[PDB]
């Protein structure tokens, strides 16, 4: 748990502290995922096969993975309610908003993509 | 001296690769006349977003981000969008399509780090091409680079500024930042953006600023913390009497300095390499290429895996990032490692609220009486290293050791230089909300 | 032989504009030119947020209060992730961890509804809300109109309490004309304003649910031939398996990575929205 030591009286005091026998969190610090597992993780991450190195991210991956596992031997030690009221004035207070582009056909929702066909988006089988 | 600025801007930017797109007029309210840059994973009308990747290579918002929006109406003239870390991933600023930008503490040949991921932006300060610039930090990605350009970088409270158009990393982080050597126009421009957002589901309520507002004492006198986690690493030659330094000036101004230990700061990035990739993963599910942005000439499926083509001109260290990510959210897991994680995190901010004097708004803690009003941290434990030495180290196999702590508690933090143009900072760190004491703080020994 | 029947309805409610955002939720979908009710978040632009309709609330709060339902103390929304043309951010919000309300039931009489049974009790499972995809159109190129992303829904899940097969049409009618009188919906299966799944499983095998059934008629006919056809069986049927239909028989047909929304508020209703929606309630049959 968190605690607050006596205040410091003198610089000296500061620089002994600094000084302790206390380890460093660099120091505190210090069998990878299946093939079919990464090939898996690329299919939900849509990203290619082809071209990935499979073994290459297995290893990159299990050292990630040894990192973040320090968390499995770490141990664990009325909010702003919306009423009848707020629930209806919110409801009266809705509206379009120009900056967010809300009213119908105020932008050409289409016309920023590379491809379409009229006002459709398109993709391909 | 128009010409003067004009061509300085064009000398600085082929040799330290600062911008990924300037004014066509560059030079030409409460902040008039102010010069500004802003991170490119910041939308704007007038410019291209490209998150410094191909995937956005071209893209053109249709809409300002509402912390553009309110520097106009300021009347600030941005000078034009700031390389960075692609999509903010990263800490060295060396990922990017553009190419890496340098640091201009250094001559350009010495091809030395800028620090990530809003690296533009702090090199945009440090040469002096712009009065302040807009960066996002995530895990540290405003005061790392700004340490690294000898110049302040603050990180206000989660929900202060509004994300509105603020390209996602991870939602539950992600915080829009700025940067300057002058702590006064630094204030102004907080003071501009701290503003509630309607667009902004995470904004913080116009109820919970009164509340915060309400809550603010007289310290008398201040009382300062040293943390006992943070106070052991390897530090550059020189920190140490730089550090004292500021630290009996502290003293001799009549402050209170104590020691203190908050231990869940110890595990703080193997949670915080828990919740980002996942929210990361989950943020870039939207690429596609159908509707805007970068999409492949020939094939909308590859593998039988669907936006694969597209997807695969995603950077490297981003696809590492989303392959993680999504190990992190499957079912086995989600309910270990992710679920955990996020105890952690509100076992993190338990502990600050248990240090510090002032009310927790969020978690309505009480606030300690016998507690303190700020933290002095470290910004970094290294100085720069050169480009090459960099990714040479990653390629290997921490420099966020520092900053991750109150990213994932979203304090309040402003790291400041040392010494003039040197790469040395410490944070000025306060209970979320308490974003104007940090300020005046700092302010006061300036 | 028992059959133990449930359903799944999704309903598009007819709010005035979407669930996260304020486009308009469009009654002409069909005449509608293609993308153009679309906001910048419709369109999942770089840096657009959601932001909870609020009126959403008010008509699941009239539909729980309805159906008896307990209103969950809190609620959240949470991202189903897959990729797909109709859906532009890669996910799904929907209320998968803490449905907005859970318990409830439905009356059936044989005064009333055609039922053998004099009186039948169909309990629901629960109550979520979640958001429509876009529509797609296949001509290969497939064509996507985004008019109906984002549009709310509610899906009602109910116990496996059916057991004959005029209780599950005498349901579908009462549901239907519950939605209409309670004014969040037209109910129609045949716009799509209402989708009917089915599970079911004879003599406590395995759980085989049948998709895609666009009209009242063809969910009759799928239970019935799914019925005799599992009847007849036996390694098949022993683990679980989701068919089809075709009008004439039953054929054969992913880690979502569900997260809880780290950006939407948990929905937190006071105990006065349950008393205040209450009196503003129709006189129910």
């Amino acid at each position: 748990g968190a605690k607050i030591g006596k205040k410091f009286e003198n610089m000296n005091q500061i620089r002994d502290y600094l000084s302790r026998p206390v380890w460093s969190v660099h120091e505190y610090l210090g069998e990878p995922p299946s093939a079919e597992a990464v090939k898996k993780l690329l299919r939900l991450s849509g990203l290619p096969l082809e071209g990935a190195d499979i073994k290459e991210i297995q290893m990159r991956l299990a050292k990630q993975l040894s990192f973040i596992n320090k968390l499995h031997n770490i141990p664990v030690e009325n909010t702003k309610q919306l009423n009848y009221t707020k629930l209806l004035e919110g409801i009266s207070h809705q509206k379009q908003d120009a900056e967010l582009g809300e009213v119908s056909g105020s932008w050409k929702a289409t016309g920023l993509a590379a491809e379409s066909k009229n006002a459709y988006f398109v993709v391909k089988e | 001296s128009l010409k003067e600025s004009i061509e300085r801007l064009s000398s600085f930017q082929s040799k330290y690769n600062i911008f990924t797109s300037i004014n066509p007029s560059p030079y030409s309210e409460t902040l008039t006349g102010c010069v500004a840059s802003i991170k490119d994973n910041i939308v704007t009308k007038d410019f291209p977003t490209t998150c410094a990747s191909h995937i956005l290579e071209n893209f053109k918002s249709p809409f300002d981000a509402t912390v553009v929006k309110l520097l106009k109406q300021a009347g600030v003239h941005i000078l034009g969008k700031t390389n960075l870390d692609e999509f903010g991933m990263g800490s060295g600023g060396v990922h990017s399509i553009r190419g890496p930008v340098i640091n201009p503490l250094y001559p350009h040949e010495d091809k030395k780090i800028m620090g990530g991921s809003s690296s533009g932006a702090a090199a945009s300060v440090a040469c002096d091409l712009v009065d302040f610039a807009l960066g996002t930090d995530t895990g540290g990605s405003v005061r790392l680079p700004a340490c690294y350009g000898s110049v302040l970088g603050f990180k206000p409270s989660y929900g202060r500024l509004s994300r509105f158009g603020v390209i996602a990393y991870s939602q539950s982080l992600d915080t829009v930042g700025i940067l300057s050597k002058k702590i006064n126009v630094l204030r102004k421009v907080f003071h501009t953006l701290d503003k509630y957002d309607m667009k902004d589901p995470t904004s913080l309520s116009v109820e919970l600023r009164e509340l915060i507002e309400g809550n603010k004492k007289v310290r008398r006198p201040l009382k300062v913390g040293i943390v006992k986690e943070f106070s052991h690493e390897s530090m550059p030659i020189g920190f140490h009497r730089l550090y004292l330094s500021l630290l009996e000036k502290l003293i001799n101004l009549g402050l209170e300095i104590y020691p203190v230990s908050i231990p869940s700061v110890k595990n703080c990035l193997p949670i915080y390499y828990t919740l980002s990739p996942a929210e990361a993963a989950s943020n870039l599910s939207r690429y596609d290429g159908i509707r805007y942005g970068y999409r492949d000439s020939e094939l909308d499926i590859k593998d039988g895996i669907l936006f694969a083509p597209t997807r695969s001109k995603f950077g490297t260290e981003v696809k590492n990032r989303i392959i993680l990510g999504n190990y992190n959210l499957c079912s086995d897991a989600f309910k270990n490692n992710f679920i955990k994680a996020e105890k952690l995190r509100v076992n993190l901010i338990d502990e600050f609220d248990g240090i510090f004097r002032f009310p927790n708004v969020l978690t309505n803690s009480k606030g300690n009486p016998d507690g303190l009003d700020l933290l002095i941290v470290p910004t970094s434990s290294k100085l720069p290293g050169s480009i090459r030495d960099f990714e040479e180290e990653e390629a290997k196999s921490i420099n966020d050791v520092f900053t991750v702590p109150m990213s994932l508690a979203g304090l309040p933090s402003l790291s400041m230089p040392l010494k003039e143009k040197t790469p040395i900072g410490l944070q000025v760190v306060g209970q979320y909300g308490d974003d104007s004491t940090v300020l005046d703080f700092v302010e006061s020994i300036s | 032989y028992a059959l133990k029947c449930g359903l799944e309805i999704h309903t598009q409610l007819n709010t005035k504009n979407k669930l996260f955002s304020q486009s308009t939720n469009s009654a002409t979908s069909l005449v509608d030119a293609p993308n153009h009710h679309t906001s910048y978040y419709d369109i999942a632009l770089p840096g657009t947020q959601p932001v909870l309709n609020l009126e959403a609330i008010l008509f699941a709060m009239k539909l729980s209060l309805a159906l008896g339902s307990q209103v969950n103390s809190i609620s959240q929304f949470d991202r189903k992730h897959y990729f797909y043309g109709d859906q532009p951010q890669g996910y799904q919000l929907t209320q998968h961890y803490r449905p907005f309300a859970r318990g409830g039931k439905i009356n059936l009489s044989k005064e009333l509804d055609d039922i053998d049974e004099s009186a039948k009790e169909i309990g629901i499972l629960q109550l979520q809300i979640e958001q429509d995809t876009g529509k797609s159109h296949y001509t290969v190129i497939t064509l996507v109109d985004l008019n109906r992303s984002n549009v709310p829904l509610i899906e009602l899940v109910t116990k496996p309490d059916f057991s004959d097969i005029k209780q599950v049409r005498a349901f579908i009618k009462k549901y239907q004309n519950l939605v209409r009188h309670l004014h969040i919906s037209s109910g129609d299966l045949e716009t799509g304003a209402m989708r009917v799944d089915v599970n079911l499983s004879i003599n406590e095998y395995a759980r085989v649910e049948l998709k895609n059934l666009p009209n009242t008629s063809s969910i009759i006919n799928a239970i019935k031939y799914e019925y005799q056809r599992q009847v007849e069986l036996t390694s098949s049927l022993m683990e679980p398996e989701t068919r089809g239909w075709t009008g004439s028989s039953t054929v054969k047909l992913i880690d979502y990575r569900y997260m809880p929304d780290p950006e939407l508020p948990y929905i937190n209703l006071a105990p006065d929205v349950i008393s205040g929606v209450r009196g503003l309630m129709p006189q129910l049959p």
